[PDB]
């Protein structure tokens, strides 16, 4: 499936995802085409911070389902 | 250049604005446009209203941006 | 307490010393937990918890919104903190789903496979835990303030069910009728409860300050009309035997079935006995309600002394039932409290509020 | 309605709101919760306060219950996490969407009003000095929102 990682901007990258990746694989898609590494994500679908150990069904992902980024600065 | 606006009424409108051009004329387009007086408008661009005494240039607004439109409320 | 361990080790003491002791000094520092979180789904006030008897691990809410949110109480996760996530939720959504206000929800007792609840729809419904579907609606003609179920009655399976009318509704989840009817009340009926002893000895308060228990096999009156004096302002029973000076909208026996704590608007308790209902003189002090409907409130089990954990205004007041001594007072909501349940196995205490808060009290240390 | 809410949350999901977000919790849909990413040039830039919606029995011509989870630092929004909108009590129109109060909640995060505030202690605090208002937001918003 397509998941569309808009951020605050506007901006809506594209992402791909097999629909039992975990959300690690998320961010790190995000990484490939967006250039901020994992540590610094904080994905927001739907209102619910999807956490980094969580395959992507679990919160019913679909094709063009678009999330949400915002950025950690701190991010550990 | 033009604008895109997203009114009350879930379609959305295109605005043909200058940077130039100040928030009371952006106003008077959406009435004329579709009609909710310049008072009820309060355009939200970023989370912020956009103050009727300004300028789209004044709150870094480019082409092919979004602003969009709600009903007029107040504190508490 | 390594003393204890030590005489339990040695079989000085039987293995109940410690763990009553034990049990008690856990409810005695019993404190609101930041360590631990229960979901906020309720729009309203929660009016009412109730823990599955068997195995503690679920646990319903009847929300004042109607809606029915189903917790588990079980730390899933591996973190110290977690929050207890809600199962399932009859939803507004849902399409038969209560209209007003649930003021009670229990699980259908030696069955957790089904739990009832009851509005001010004037309807009380079966629901299935599984499937989450109304096995069966009895509707009545006036409001339903409370109901419950025989904890100990392997036998029947009727459902007292205390309306805002004077007579006492008895429906019957098996093979349905609810024309039983208890009559002798004189006003609305705020509070009911099943003998947890006996099977046919119900104990019905109502609000014109009158605390009867009903052996619902006779069907000529109340076995007994509890009076604050003994007798000693002895009337005949036309306008005497007030258990209260005003209502009375609260019944708990104790966990033995021994002792049947009533709780009034007159602001105060009485440990009454439950075999003659002669008021055995606990003060209790001044306990403050005001509620005008069912207030809930339940009885620690195994604690070496038992205690009592009542809704006192905003807070939870904990007394030891057969001392009156007041033992601290619990101090974490933001609005009255509506129902406390008390979590048996752990010695844990979830008090749901007005505030659609459920704040879950547990021991220090 | 339902209806209204399964369109809304359709329509929600097709074109979302740009720092906007918010679905259903489980399967009682009049129960969303939201989340209101801080608005940039603010002290709650890079923030995420979380929301909790509650729709009522009849939605398109009766207010959402709205109401923050996030302790957020504001005259007008209680420790307790509840809003004091007009439009929300008052002032409801069916034609304003969901996606559209969050917005509104959003720009009003930046945009408060000390006078007839739900928090008089704070309201005195940004109507005399808005640089100690600026900081004391932004250590909620880092301690809170982060």
């Amino acid at each position: 499936m397509l998941i569309k990682v808009k951020t605050l901007t506007g901006k809506e990258i594209e992402i791909d995802i097999e629909p039992t990746d975990k959300v690690e694989r998320i961010k790190e898609r995000v990484e490939e085409k967006e250039g901020i590494p994992p540590q610094q994500q904080r994905l927001i679908y739907s209102g619910k911070q999807m956490n980094d150990e969580k395959t992507a069904a679990d919160y019913k992902i679909l094709g063009g389902s678009v999330l949400h980024l915002v950025l950690a600065l701190r991010g550990g | 250049m033009q604008i895109f606006v997203k009114t009350l009424t879930g379609k959305t409108i295109t605005l043909e604005v200058e940077p130039s051009d100040t928030i009371e004329n952006v106003k008077a387009k959406i009435q004329d446009k579709e009609g909710i007086p310049p008072d009820q408008q309060r355009l939200i661009f970023a989370g912020k209203q956009l103050e009727d005494g300004r300028t789209l240039s004044d709150y870094n607004i480019q082409k092919e941006s979004t602003l969009h439109l709600v009903l007029r409320l107040r504190g508490g | 307490m390594l003393g204890f361990l030590s005489a339990r080790q040695t079989g000085l003491e039987d293995p109940l010393r410690l763990r009553r002791a034990e049990s008690t000094r856990r409810v005695l520092g019993l404190e609101l937990n930041k360590d631990r979180d229960v979901e906020r789904i309720h729009g309203g006030g929660i009016n009412t918890l109730d823990i599955e008897p068997v195995e503690g691990r679920y646990m319903l809410s009847g929300g004042s919104d109607g809606v029915i949110v189903l917790y588990d109480l079980e730390n899933s996760s591996r973190q110290s903190y977690y929050t207890c996530k809600a199962v399932c939720s009859i939803g507004r959504d849902h399409p038969d789903v209560h209209r007003y206000s649930v003021e009670t929800v229990q699980w259908y007792p030696h069955d957790t496979g089904m739990f009832t609840s009851s509005s001010f729809d004037k309807t009380l419904k079966v629901w299935d835990t599984n499937t989450l579907q109304t096995a069966d609606v009895f509707n009545f003609e006036e409001t339903v303030y409370s109901h419950h179920m025989s904890p100990v009655s392997t036998k029947h399976c009727l459902v007292a069910v205390g309306t805002r009318g004077p007579k006492v509704q008895l429906c019957d989840l098996k093979s349905g009728s609810c024309s039983h009817i208890l009559q002798g009340h004189r006003q609305e009926i705020l509070a009911v409860s099943w003998s947890p002893r006996y099977d046919y000895i119900l104990a019905t308060a109502s609000a014109d300050s009158r605390v009867k228990l009903w052996d619902v096999r006779r069907a000529s009156g109340c076995l007994i009309t509890l009076d604050q004096h003994n007798g000693k302002k002895s009337q005949a029973v036309e306008s005497a035997n007030t258990a209260h000076n005003g209502k009375v909208n609260g019944l708990c026996f104790t966990s033995d079935g021994l002792h049947l704590l009533t709780v009034g608007t007159d602001n105060r308790m009485r440990l009454w006995n439950s075999s003659n209902g002669e008021n055995t003189l606990v003060n209790y002090g001044k306990v403050c309600n005001n509620s005008k409907k069912g207030l809930k409130f339940t009885v620690s089990c195994g604690c070496s002394s038992e205690f009592v954990f009542v809704p006192y205004g905003s807070t939870i007041a904990v007394y030891t039932v057969y001392s009156g001594e007041q033992i601290t007072m619990l101090k974490g909501h933001y609005k009255t409290v509506d129902c406390c349940v008390f979590q048996s196995n752990f010695q844990e205490l979830y008090s749901g509020s007005r505030d659609c808060n459920i704040l879950a009290w547990v021991p220090s240390l | 309605a339902l209806k209204r809410i399964h369109k809304e949350l359709n329509d929600l999901a097709r074109d979302p709101p740009a720092q906007c977000s918010a679905g259903p919790v489980g399967d009682d849909m009049f129960h969303w919760q939201a989340t209101i990413m801080g608005p940039n040039d603010s002290p709650y830039q890079g923030g995420v306060f979380f929301l909790t919606i509650h729709f009522p029995t009849d939605y398109p011509f009766k207010p959402p219950k709205v109401a923050f989870t996030t302790r957020i630092y504001h005259p007008n929004i209680n420790s307790n996490g509840s809003i004091c909108l007009d439009i929300l009590r008052s002032q409801w129109s069916p034609a304003l969407t969901i996606s559209k109060v969050l917005l509104s909640i959003c720009s009003l995060l930046c945009d408060p009003n000390p006078d007839d505030p739900l928090v008089p202690e704070i309201a005195r605090i940004y109507k005399t000095d808005r640089e100690k208002y600026n900081r004391i937001a932004r250590e909620w918003t880092q301690k809170y929102a982060m």
